[PDB]
């Protein structure tokens, strides 16, 4: 407790002012979400239609939604049935309550992962450092072992076991699925989940700066034109005698 | 041998009517040319967008 | 610049991505007898079969 | 006769924006009034378009804000234009007040005193808005500010419970705050018109603090084009915030939904409230702290009575200039201490900066003006 | 009552302002076409075919 | 509300002005401009700068002290 | 459903009379009732969309 | 000098409410302007206190209105003051317009033309409010009015879907309507100030239609006390509605929650829209009907051009008096037909009343004025 | 904005007035009042009343007809 | 709501005590049933409108909170509905 360590600056393909997300790295990172995180983590604000622009086709995302059963509201009996899964439906919920989340995870609540990048200082750098930074405790420090050592988590005792050295995932393009690379892809995706506007924001950003680079000197030249009359005026005082 | 500024004035800028007509024709042609360039600059900077999407389409 | 802001504020009033999503409805045909008009909920606003 | 001059509506526009005799010599620092007006209309337009989609229930407030940013077409730019527009509003407010202080523009008693009301009204406005998305900082910020009223002797508890509509910040509080936050910028707009009316009795002060009747120019074209350039510089600074750093001034805890059971360990205001926050927690007493906080804003209404110099402006006053810049840097120090934990060096220096704030204004600047008079044999 | 504005002076004043009234009409039409991105007219402008398919 | 014609009495002052179309918008913009900003900087530095440096020194001390306070060395 | 002077549909609001094709016959309405896009895969179930 | 006369703010109050030269002889019928202002502030205050508790989601809109009426302390009086205040607003609007028509007050071109804008703005205001509690009449009323725009050639469908935010009246529509309904009475308040500005150029007309410069009295004490009495008569009529008949002007179907799948068999407007509703459904064509409806309100802007009499007022004009009262009774007939089913006697008489409305205004009243001139050898 | 002193020219008119404290608020209120309202009613009845009666007659016919239309007697 | 009106505080507590409610969860994440309080609303016969229709052979019994204000006649209509059940006339057959 009390003492803290703060994350380093990793050079993401999306860090710099005009730099978009790697969408191939978004694609891989969804797969990390589906395979690993979704069993414990809610993502209440991303639906299957959101992927269609970004990392999949319309047909692909329909098929990924088809993998899960949903629950739809009733027919004539007043019933609640289960449903093959669509595109309008949100990412599926592991738990009905927060209390059910706490009951599975020995008292600790796994937080929703929709905004987790924007909800922590450091953003993706913190999450990467949390994932790749699991180590042995130092001498002096004993845990519960219900709680686990991480130097990046405040207090040092995280209720999350390392979810990461497990070498998982169907890969399609088929890049190597190392602990470093699996963390790189998930963080790239979790940025997108926090900020879908990221790519549009920066395209607009370029368009702004280019326009302002035109418009600022031109409006300046307009104000200089009108003000010329005054800035070059000569006064003379000519009193009698 | 008269200037191009002089011609742009004489033909287009003198009447406020034609001056306004120049800007609006100017704005339509500018919107096309600016967007086309500013997309292509942003496109050349980036290259992991749906540059990739040859992979996953056309199979359908 | 004015066209772009105004269009964006205009578009915000248009049907959000929220609302544009595909719906689609399953109907059981043998459950509609000869003569009869059956009324189903679709898209918010009714479908007569 | 012109149409512009004697048409009963165009008359008002003429006397405010066209034919208004203006000082030839007003600087950059006089741009902030029009910029504050721009800021108000920006907050109005983006805010209305947010109000078209936002819902004000505890169950749905966070979700509706999320809905704006993913699903509503261009809801993200409107949302971020609004959040960062609020910051732009306070940047312009502070530059404008500071201009008034330095240049003796506060000698326009009624104009100044309405500006104070304008400041207290935008402060109340931006507080109630920040609550609305129902993040963690929204909630605990709502908790801390509302509880400032509970320090009032005898009636204090009854007053806070009345503004809650309950025993804490809850359902009744959020909906209230939406309604009050909608109405108050229209009240601001009316008080801003009254502000401008009082000003037009005298016209503008200038950098020199000397009467400029001898050298007036028409507002149009000169300050119409100067204000246009000013607005495009405001748009640059706002758009830099929205399109390149949208979370820079935001607290990350506001991206976590409101929890009524658990505080954040830190708890800090938005940047523009950090000086006043530093002044409050400088006092080891409940009532003392809030009284200090109230007095830190309300002191501006006493600044007219503490003018002591035979010159209006600080332009010809090197002593006062040094003490003014000492105030600005004291305020920078207070904004630093505001944003930091209540621990070892920060407590005592926060106390010293708080003393110095009140020492500069109440004692030191009115002593400098008197010395400067004596120095000029005046 | 609007017989007032009928006579050779008023016809000449009509003739003087007609190239201006029609050029303003040209400003308005091209302005409305541009601001709405209007389909019918802008498919027929030989550059600015940035729909294509 | 103040109006031209009713402001004040002025006698014996000649103003000479040129049209903006007759003249430069940016006359000697760098060659006269940068000497002026240099002269303006000199005129004000001693009034503006020393409070902010005194903030910076209290900033750098205060951050260093707090960081170094959050450490032990014996128990 | 099953109302009016044509044995299809009556709108009680301003007095629109539709036939069994949903075609307008009487009263204020300009157009026949909207036919959606549909296909039959079985004669037990129809998908409309 | 007085403080009241030359203080820049008190100046405006002085010239509007104290020292304003007013006709000695203005009747009862001139009370409705102040009463409209009272109605606006009443709608503002009760509406804000409703906005403190109302939520604007489809799932919760009906429930929040219910919450006001059972659970919120005195929420029922505030709710019913608001609903019946809207009706009071339209009663005062119609008396005020009718005064203008009869007395030739429309010769004040700018004052009148702004009053038309004021009428179209309160109409839009009260429509959007009625939607808000999300009853059956709220929904289908929302459906019918919004669809009036779909009759516009070429662009009509695109326009309605834009104002829906979707393929019908839905989630996007209700929240929109809350935001627009909040903003528009503040816009009304500003246009009402512009209305009063244009009026003060001339002062008031009077019953006789003759210039009253020869016999002006100060507004205070005479019309301050006359307006007080008028306000207390407005309070009586409003409170009679709220405390004895709160559902008298309400449709019972609005107490059933909105159903998007099923209409009511009847479907009728609130009383103040029944004449225009009768005019719309008189035409067996889609576009024809809406054009007739629009033209039934917008005709007021043509009433200045159809003045034909050498006297301003109808006081000395028995022919015009008979034709005016024939219009009022035609409007009563149209309000009757509005509230009844589209069946046998009601269709043809609704058509005849619709013809007569446009016949009285466009043809018959301007023929009466000409005959009356000829009769007086003028 | 119009002001007293600037309205119009009036010559040769004497006005006599009494204080409100010297005089009755309701002077001959019923005895002169009700003759006046009776005279006012007479002056206007023939202009006001005949449209509304013509509404009432069309109201009473129209309601009676519609009620009687919603009945059969042979089939 | 009854406490002001027609019962005592003790009486209305006891009437609420007659029904079981469902309260939101303890630590397992559970949903349990509860003896019934005063804050709880009148108990619902059906989870859906469709379940209402399924019990009552296609017809939906409407909510009774506002039913007086939601019908012309008010209480007069409801009284006349309740006390006015009779045999059909000749010509008229129903479903039953
Ligand atoms: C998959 C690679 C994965 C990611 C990514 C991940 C993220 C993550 C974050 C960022 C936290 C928040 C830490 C904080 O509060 O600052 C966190 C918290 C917990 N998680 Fe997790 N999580 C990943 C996957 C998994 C899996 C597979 C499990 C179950 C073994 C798991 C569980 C938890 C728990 C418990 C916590 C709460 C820790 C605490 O505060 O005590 N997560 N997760
Ligand atoms: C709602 C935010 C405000 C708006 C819209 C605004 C409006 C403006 C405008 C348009 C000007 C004229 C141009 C200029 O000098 O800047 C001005 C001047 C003035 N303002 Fe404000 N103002 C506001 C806030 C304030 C505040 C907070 C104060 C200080 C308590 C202030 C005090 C004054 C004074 C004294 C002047 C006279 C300046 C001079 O001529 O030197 N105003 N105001
Ligand atoms: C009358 C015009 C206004 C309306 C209708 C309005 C409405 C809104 C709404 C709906 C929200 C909630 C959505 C959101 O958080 O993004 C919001 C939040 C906000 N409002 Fe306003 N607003 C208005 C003007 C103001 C003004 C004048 C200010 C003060 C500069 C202000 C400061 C803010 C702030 C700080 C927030 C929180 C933004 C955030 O971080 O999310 N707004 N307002
Ligand atoms: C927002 C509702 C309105 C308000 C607050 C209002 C305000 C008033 C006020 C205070 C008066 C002066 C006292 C009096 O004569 O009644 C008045 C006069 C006038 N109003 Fe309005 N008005 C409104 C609606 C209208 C409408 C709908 C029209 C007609 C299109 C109208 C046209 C006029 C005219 C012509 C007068 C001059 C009357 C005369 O002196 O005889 N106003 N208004
Ligand atoms: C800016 C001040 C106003 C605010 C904040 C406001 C807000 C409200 C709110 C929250 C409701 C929904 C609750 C309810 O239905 O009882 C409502 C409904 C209503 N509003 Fe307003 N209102 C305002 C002024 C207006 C004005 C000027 C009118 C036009 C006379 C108007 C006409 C009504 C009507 C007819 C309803 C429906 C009442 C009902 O039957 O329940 N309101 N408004
Ligand atoms: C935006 C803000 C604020 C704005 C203006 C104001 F005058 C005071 C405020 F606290 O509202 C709010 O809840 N916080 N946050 C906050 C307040 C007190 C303690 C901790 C955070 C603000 O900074
Ligand atoms: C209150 C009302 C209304 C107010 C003002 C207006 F100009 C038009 C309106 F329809 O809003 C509304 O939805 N109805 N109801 C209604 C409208 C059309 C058909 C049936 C009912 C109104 O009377």
């Amino acid at each position: 407790s009390d003492l803290e360590l703060h994350p380093p600056s990793y050079p993401w393909s999306h860090r710099g002012l005009l730099s978009s997300l790697d969408h191939t790295s978004i694609r891989r990172g969804f797969q990390v979400y589906k395979q690993v995180c979704s069993s414990c983590h809610s993502m209440d604000y991303v639906a299957y239609r959101h992927l269609v622009g970004v990392c999949y086709t319309e047909d692909e995302a329909k098929a990924l939604a088809e993998e899960v059963e949903v629950q739809d509201g009733p027919n004539e009996d007043g019933e609640m049935f289960m449903r093959p899964g669509k595109l309008s439906d949100y990412f599926p919920k592991p738990y009905p309550n927060p209390e059910a989340a706490r009951a599975a995870n020995n008292g600790a609540l796994p937080p929703d992962l929709s905004y987790i990048v924007r909800a922590r200082h450091g953003g993706e750098d913190y999450v990467f450092s949390l994932l790749t930074g699991y180590c042995e405790p130092p001498t002096g420090v004993s845990l519960r072992e219900g709680l686990y050592f991480n130097p990046y988590f405040p207090g040092q005792a995280i209720g999350m076991a390392p979810p990461i050295y497990n070498e998982v995932l169907e890969f399609d393009d088929g890049t190597p699925a190392t602990m470093s690379q699996v963390a790189k892809d998930v963080c790239t995706f979790l940025r997108w989940a926090a900020e879908p506007e990221h790519d549009h924001r920066k395209r607009m950003g370029l368009k702004m700066l280019l326009m302002m680079g035109l418009l600022l000197p031109l409006v300046y030249a307009m104000k200089r034109h009108k003000w010329s009359v005054l800035k070059s005026r000569k006064l003379a005082y000519r009193p009698p005698k | 041998a008269p200037t191009l500024t002089a011609r742009l004035y004489s033909l287009l800028f003198r009447r406020t009517s034609t001056f306004a007509l120049t800007i609006v024709v100017g704005a339509l042609f500018f919107e096309r040319a600016f967007d086309q360039g500013a997309d292509a600059i942003y496109e050349h900077i980036n290259e992991g967008k749906l540059w990739k999407h040859i992979k996953h389409k056309y199979e359908n | 610049a004015a066209k772009n802001v105004v269009s964006q504020f205009v578009s915000s009033m248009s049907a959000s991505a929220d609302v544009l999503a595909m719906s689609k409805i399953e109907i059981k045909l043998s459950d509609i007898p000869e003569g009869k008009n059956m009324a189903f909920k679709w898209r918010g606003k009714p479908l007569f079969v | 006769t012109n149409i512009r001059k004697s048409h009963p509506l165009m008359k008002i526009v003429n006397n405010a924006f066209i034919d208004l005799p203006a000082p030839s010599n007003i600087s950059s620092w006089w741009n902030f009034g029009s910029l504050l007006g721009i800021c108000l209309i920006l907050q109005i337009l983006t805010g209305l378009f947010l109000a078209m989609h936002y819902t004000s229930d505890t169950t749905t407030a966070f979700s509706s804000v999320t809905h704006i940013c993913r699903d509503v077409n261009y809801g993200w730019i409107i949302r971020y234009m609004h959040a960062n527009g609020a910051s732009m509003f306070f940047i312009c407010l502070y530059m404008h007040v500071g201009r008034g202080l330095y240049y003796g523009s506060y000698t326009f008693l009624e104009t100044w005193n309405i500006g104070v009301i304008l400041l207290l009204t935008v402060m109340a406005t931006a507080f109630m808005g920040y609550v609305l998305p129902w993040g963690q900082m929204s909630f605990w910020g709502a908790t801390v500010i509302t509880n400032l009223l509970s320090a009032i002797p005898y009636i204090g508890t009854n007053l806070v419970e009345w503004i809650w509509g309950g025993f804490s910040v809850d359902k009744a509080t959020l909906t209230r705050f939406f309604a009050f936050h909608f109405i108050l910028p229209f009240i601001i707009m009316a008080i801003a018109m009254v502000h401008l009316l009082f000003l037009h009795e005298t016209g503008s002060n200038n950098p020199t603090g000397i009467s400029s009747d001898v050298d007036k120019i028409p507002f149009h074209p000169y300050y119409t084009i100067k204000d246009i350039l000013g607005a495009l510089l405001l748009i640059l600074a706002l758009m830099l915030l929205v399109l390149f750093a949208p979370d820079l001034l935001g607290d990350p805890d506001n991206y976590t939904p409101a929890n009524p059971l658990n505080t954040p360990p830190h708890i800090k205001p938005e940047w523009y409230f950090l000086f006043a926050y530093a002044i409050l927690r400088s006092i080891p007493n409940k009532l003392g702290g809030v009284l200090a906080l109230a007095f830190s804003i309300l002191i501006l209404a006493l600044i007219p009575l503490l003018h002591t110099s035979k010159q209006r402006s600080m332009m010809f006053r090197p002593l006062s200039q040094c003490l003014f810049w000492a105030l600005v840097a004291d305020l920078l120090t207070l904004t630093w201490i505001g944003g930091q934990p209540v621990e070892h060096p920060y407590i005592t220096i926060g106390q010293l900066a708080s003393v110095l704030y009140f020492l500069l204004i109440l004692v030191l600047m009115p002593t400098a003006g008197t010395i400067e008079n004596k120095l000029l044999k005046w | 009552m609007l017989t007032r504005f009928l006579g050779p002076r008023y016809r000449q004043l009509a003739r003087n302002w007609v190239p201006t009234a029609s050029l303003w009409g040209a400003v308005g039409a091209v302005g409305l076409v541009w601001a709405t991105d209007w389909r019918l007219i802008l498919d027929w402008v030989p550059y600015i075919n940035g729909k294509f398919k | 509300g103040r109006q031209f014609g009713h402001l004040t009495r002025v006698r014996h002052v000649i103003t000479y002005s040129l049209s903006p179309f007759e003249q430069r918008a940016f006359p000697h913009y760098f060659s006269k401009g940068i000497p002026n900003v240099l002269r303006r900087t000199r005129a004000c530095i001693l009034r503006v700068a020393p409070p902010f440096v005194a903030f910076y020194l209290v900033y750098t001390w205060g951050t260093q002290e707090f960081e170094k306070s959050k450490r032990k060395n014996p128990a | 459903a099953n109302a009016g002077d044509f044995g299809g549909y009556y709108c009680p609001c301003h007095g629109s009379h539709y036939d069994a094709s949903g075609r307008i016959r009487k009263g204020p309405a300009p157009l026949n009732l909207e036919v959606p896009s549909y296909e039959f895969t079985s004669d037990d179930m129809v998908i409309v969309g």
